[PDB]
């Protein structure tokens, strides 16, 4: 589908809008 | 030689004798917070998250603090002007630094350096 | 590595908050100048109070417009999040313009591709227009907080600010009252007797909510703000989206010997009024919780920051985790154990070994060996601290040295010690649960036992309240919240002469007896129009309190002798829960990010893609005893972590060659399961349920 | 029917004789001159360097001039105030139309 | 293809822009409301003259703060660009901290690396807090001009409205003062009698300074503006670097039936005075021309731009160079000729074809074919184009159907008509010359025939000021400034009973005879206390108008027998200058950007590398007449092109396998040179010499 | 040297800031 089947390794290159809640996930970007 | 210093600024900023003594002693004051505050700003942003000249700087500061208040005011103001007005220049990101000499490092190639020379 | 613009304007709001913060810290030393600076230093100028008041007056003239600036932005990007809060509990979830969809997600856009940059700049625009005029109904506003990294710093240093001029019965009993860990700074909490329960305290209803990204409004009800209609614009309810009118608003409201140095105590004054850090946090309190969720790595790590101070569950799990490795690397203490898979000899050789063990400790690493069984990994600690659990939890008799230790008082899944006329041999036995779970805090590891929250709240040393009794029986605290409304009746006496109950209480089978008294004097004081709050709190204390109080001594004393106190302060009863038990039920999601999926077989079925799918699948399609099943054939363990971190070696599904001959095998202490590939989804799924009931 | 909308307004907009029609008149026009300027602005930002419908917007802004200037005034006031605070979202950039059908099908998913 | 904050502040910066452009447009309409609007459409509104003024008050209201915004950051930036152009001419230019140092390029900079991040950021915030208090002596400020990109487009709106609102004897004689194409708007211009000719008209007495990106400031003088001390921000030069201090001079400053709606006229008053666009042209001259030299690809596009109005050479060449090639491949009429490499039968056959030929014209193409000489290919024409140049300009005879046809008058390099007893045949001679001009100029190429600044500025329809005077003879205009200069002393007759010149002058052998009167009555009338104005205007006006007028008036004839009255509109001497005659010198930077470098030979000798840097090193080691040699041997030609449009092929040179026998060889008509590689670089420059000569 | 010695093609990809004057170099970046 869309989700990945396994870890990443978290690939770096963080900006925290991952760590968003799923109810202001609308208001980030990347 | 920091409190030889701050000795003669306060000696001479107490002097109610001779008259323009006051006034004199006041703006040669404020051009040394001035330098003193650049230098503090400098190696605060290039230090991460107390060094031996930030404790020296803030002990400058606390001699001197009526004043030293009203100079980091217009330093502060001065720093966020760029920010408000939206004409900030860009530049490349950096990494800080963990331990103190390479600060020490890093700012020693910004304050020596040399005016520009007149034409011959 | 480029140059870009947003990089200088946080370095350069960095700079800002550093000189700010200086400028606080050298304002804070006033009062104290002649002790502190003129008594050391060689070198001093002489203050007055006057220069004081001068020196104030200075600084709070030349910190308006920047104050002005950041005000009308938190106010308007605050407008726009409560709006979008708002627009989300109204609208259809089944649309794609709906907030809480899943093409909102970030990440999932990106993935998508693998709209056109006209049409966003467009929707940017028109949301623009559209916020001028109050004219934006129905339309999810465009922003991005993640661009706004640069007020997050000023409005840090302003609130530091603020904080160091600051810092520098019957109803109304501290029994109805909820503690730090169920309020809102700058928030009124809501009425504990005139809401019901399934939107009051929804945790208590829903244990199942708790997770470790789950918010708090949505786990102990909405909170409430009194600020309406009014001249200030600190007074008034940002509504607004507009920046222009949110700035139009902060200036209109803008421009509506002496005593000794000891005396001088500074005062917030920008608007006119008095201002407290309080209700600018409560003010902004969604734009608060977003700036702690997405700048947390660099603007959270400044000194004094408001982010940490108002941190979640990863703020304080890694600090405790930080700590609890470094005083287990601290000492060089081993412990061993010798166990054998029963019941009764093995909790026997427990209580004996536990003794004989410092009967704070130092334990460094803890070594568990089954008998007539192989064995000597990590995971083998792991299958002895379910099997302790198990056997403590289980109900059968008492293994002679007699009631059983713990009982349901209505809710399920959720323990309270049981007295049962306590003699030397429980006590010990409540000691030694206490120090299980402290080796079992310390060693990084899960110990499959609940309790309620009110027997956590005794152990890390907190206040217990009516709100506690929640999590104790629900059904009877509705009932008494039912009695209490209708205690305040018109009517008052007619309701009351009808039952006509006393001061006695009959208690069931598992807590002792029956017929006893709460207050002296006994049954022979019933009922008054005015006593019923003092009832409600002397029968929530006798139960909460009076009936288990050397249990819960036992294990708080069993607790502190492994913990010292200094790792238990700043903690709280939910993160208590995740740290010990994990997250409760097993979910598909976590699961997936924790596999690593190492390929070894060779084998080219359409670059595998298939199999890995049918895998999941048949764990999505599975029920939760068998996923506890599953989960314990993996890492000898029934729950999971809460986090990456307590994972010491990485889950891992490793692939084998086909062969269709024989059940996947596990090696627990490396928390690997190699797998051999087959054929068909159904084969797959038989061989799986096979495989995990062992 | 341009016209026939513009007659209808500024017949309601002239008629002094029952109590409360102009003000309510003058209040229909903001919103309707409000939707135009919209419309007209996100035109003109996907047209390059006239087109129908620029100059259908034109002739609207044209005979209500004295509403349309004081509309447009708080458009461009409102499109400016995310430049002036430094506050803007980012964007990515794109490229603009040279003939018009392709400012229709992008302004019709708008 | 990325998100960027400057992409949608200059998008927001743009619609702004047409908005306000809009709004100009529906306020330039209320003087003829009622004839435009309330005659055709049928629905309008009334319009009374109050409601223009109101409509003025609250438009000249809504746009203050960004009129502010705007000022402010002009006046910083035109600080900083004034202050590093006075350090630029007070330091040494050997220093790397130099403004005119060849590390300070941004393409040099990114080539050396095939400084860090931190030393950037912090020289940028030392250069921001020394910019506060005034402490920024002999340091270069920091600044980057092309990320100002949102602010230009307000800029331009701003000035559109202004200018929208603006459009709705002795010495003081029109000769002695400079027209459009020597003056800055806004600026006073120098005193043409106080100043020398060296630091007055630089390019009159050094020609060489013209260059396509030579600026109009070091061709023409230091224009100077007189604005200091006035209260108002406008009447004040900018001196201070800092945002906060001009805009705080800018608020300061700032807040310190009736008539027909014919009679309506707006005036610009923003801070109390009234506003001219061509004082705040004059006050940002600098930072005007940086913004139309980086910002013109897509802010000098935008509809009624002050950029390109301001517009340089490579704005007006190119708009040239479209037309010339659009009214080429207007027409489909050829043009066919035969000559032969001589002098006299060449003049004689060129004469001849030219009067056939249409004895305004439609020429497609121009065809030339050398009599007992093959060849048919482009080159050919450029080779008759610099023949009949170096023919007419060449100092023999004249051959037959007396005198020369050009002289020079005291500059070596350039020439003007000597008109010798016209007959008919003089006058068809300059009338052919004209449409030799007018062809060359048609078909992209160059006619190395140079003629001094009056001469073009007759044939372009300009009239001739004193000024022209130092471009025919520079050292009689300084004699005759200082006697301008001694005219005024305080002595008065004392200097002028001295030599007592007469109204008669004796001309010199090429302008015809001598003993010539200026004014009627002939010598009679001495010099007066006061009519030396009078006598050096009909001095000049004598020498460079009446003498030579019949020449003149033939060669704009023959230049308007092919061209129309739409193409020298807003053209200048110095464009007209570098259209037909090039850059004159050839340098070697140029040169190395036209070429190719073609590779066929397949050898490898340390990746060439050594050969190209020994041919460039070669040319920029030769003298420039065997320069001259070498471009005549590429494209037979002695002159280059302005900018790479003029070549319709590209030049190329192309390497072929190494033998050390031939000489290199040229294919004119594709601008291809083939040249052999070899061992020694004294073996190349001996075989480029030798080849060059032919 | 540093110099290139050939055409580049001009490679696309400009910001306007190569078209800046010698005199006005040191403010202008890339």
């Amino acid at each position: 589908l869309d989700e990945p089947l396994e870890r990443t390794t978290n690939s770096s290159h963080a900006n925290g809008a991952a760590q968003a809640p799923r109810s202001m996930q609308w208001a980030v970007r990347n | 030689l920091l409190d030889t210093l701050l000795g003669t600024l306060v000696k001479e900023l107490q002097n109610k004798y001779t008259p323009g003594r006051r006034e004199e002693a006041i703006a040669v004051t404020m051009r040394f917070l001035r330098s003193v505050a650049r230098v503090f700003v400098i190696l605060s942003v290039e230090m991460a998250s107390i060094p031996q000249p930030i404790g020296k700087c803030k002990r400058v500061f606390q001699a001197l603090l009526p004043y030293a208040v009203e100079e980091l005011c217009n330093v502060a103001e001065s720093l966020i002007v760029p920010v408000r007005m939206g004409i900030a220049r860009p530049t490349a990101p950096f990494t800080l630094a963990s331990t103190s000499i390479d600060a020490m490092q890093g700012s020693e190639e910004l304050f020596s350096v040399e005016p520009l020379p007149p034409r011959p | 590595n480029a140059s870009s613009y947003l990089t200088s304007a946080s370095s350069l709001a960095r700079a800002y908050s550093i000189v700010i913060r200086q400028i606080s810290d050298l304002m804070g030393l006033i009062p104290k100048y002649n002790h502190l600076v003129y008594s050391q230093i060689p070198a001093a100028v002489k203050l007055t109070y006057q220069d004081a008041v001068n020196l104030q007056n200075y600084v709070e003239e030349k910190l308006i417009p920047t104050w002005n600036w950041m005000v009308s932005i938190m106010d308007s990007t605050e407008a726009q999040l409560r709006y979008g809060s708002a627009l989300a509990s109204a609208g259809d979830p089944g649309h794609p313009n709906h907030p809480l969809h899943a093409s909102q997600n970030s990440a999932r856009r990106e993935r998508m591709t693998a709209m056109s940059a006209r049409g966003d700049f467009l929707n940017y625009a028109l949301s623009l227009m559209r916020s001028h005029n109050d004219e934006h109904s129905d339309v999810l506003p465009v922003l991005d907080v993640c661009s706004l990294k640069h007020v997050a710093y000023v409005f840090q240093a302003l609130i530091y600010w603020i904080k160091a001029m600051n810092q520098q019965t019957g109803q109304n009993h501290p029994f109805f009252r909820r503690s730090d860990s169920m309020t809102f700074l700058g928030c009124i909490p809501p009425n504990p007797f005139e809401v019901p329960l399934a939107e009051a305290i929804p945790l208590a209803d829903q244990p199942h909510l708790l997770q470790p990204n789950a918010r708090k409004e949505d786990l102990f009800g909405r909170p409430s703000q009194g600020l309406y209609s009014d001249r200030n614009c600190l007074e008034v309810l940002p509504t607004k989206m507009s920046y222009a009118a949110n700035l139009k608003n902060v200036m209109n409201m803008q421009n509506r010997e002496g005593p000794p140095l000891t005396s001088f105590r500074p005062q917030c004054s920008f608007m006119g009024m008095v201002i407290s850090h309080d209700m600018l946090l409560g003010r902004w309190r969604l734009s608060l919780e977003l700036f702690g969720r997405v700048f947390m790595e660099d603007v959270g790590a400044e000194p004094g920051s408001i982010l940490t101070e108002l941190g979640g569950f990863e703020v304080k799990e890694s600090k405790f985790r930080r700590e609890m490795e470094k005083l287990r690397n601290q000492q060089s203490r081993d412990l061993s154990l010798e166990v054998d898979r029963d019941r009764d000899l093995l909790i026997q050789q427990t209580m004996r070994q536990l003794n004989n063990h410092f009967g704070p400790m130092a334990v460094h690493r803890v070594k568990v060996t089954f008998k007539d069984e192989p064995g000597e990994g990590s995971g083998v600690a792991r299958s002895f601290y379910t099997a302790i659990a198990q056997a403590f939890l289980s109900n059968e008799k008492l293994p002679n040295l007699n009631a059983p230790l713990f009982y349901q008082p209505g809710k399920r899944g959720f323990y309270t010690p049981r007295p049962g006329k306590n003699t030397e041999a429980r006590l010990n036995c409540f000691r030694n649960i206490g120090r299980i779970l402290g080796l079992c805090l310390l060693q990084n590891e899960l110990c499959p036992i609940t309790l309620n929250r009110h027997v956590i709240k005794v152990l890390l040393g907190r206040k217990v309240n009516w709100h506690d009794f929640a999590f104790f029986d629900p059904v009877m605290y509705e009932s008494l919240r039912q009695l209490i409304l209708a205690s305040q009746s018109s009517d008052a006496d007619a309701v009351f002469s009808a039952m006509d109950l006393a001061f006695a209480i009959d208690l069931c089978k598992e807590e002792g007896g029956g017929q006893v008294e709460l207050i002296p004097n006994g049954v022979n004081i019933p009922v008054t129009p005015q006593n019923v709050y003092e009832y409600v709190r002397k029968y929530a204390e006798h139960r909460m309190l009076v009936v288990a109080e050397q249990p819960l001594h036992a294990m708080r004393k069993g607790l502190l002798d492994v913990l010292p106190k200094n790792s238990l302060e700043d903690l709280t009863a939910e993160d208590f829960r995740l740290l010990v038990n994990g997250c409760g039920e097993v979910n598909v999601q976590m699961l997936i990010s924790f596999t690593s999926f190492n390929d070894e077989s060779g084998e080219n079925a359409e670059k595998l893609l298939q199999f890995k799918r049918w895998f999941w699948s048949i764990v999505e399609k599975m029920s939760m005893t068998e996923r506890q099943d599953l989960v314990y054939f993996w890492t000898s363990s029934p729950s999971l972590p809460a986090s990456e971190e307590g994972f010491q070696p990485m889950p891992s599904i490793t692939i084998r060659p086909p062969d269709d001959q024989h059940l996947p095998t596990a090696n627990t202490c490396i928390s690997r399961l190699y797998v051999p590939l087959y054929s068909s989804k159904q084969i797959l799924k038989q061989k799986l349920l096979l495989a995990i009931k062992t």
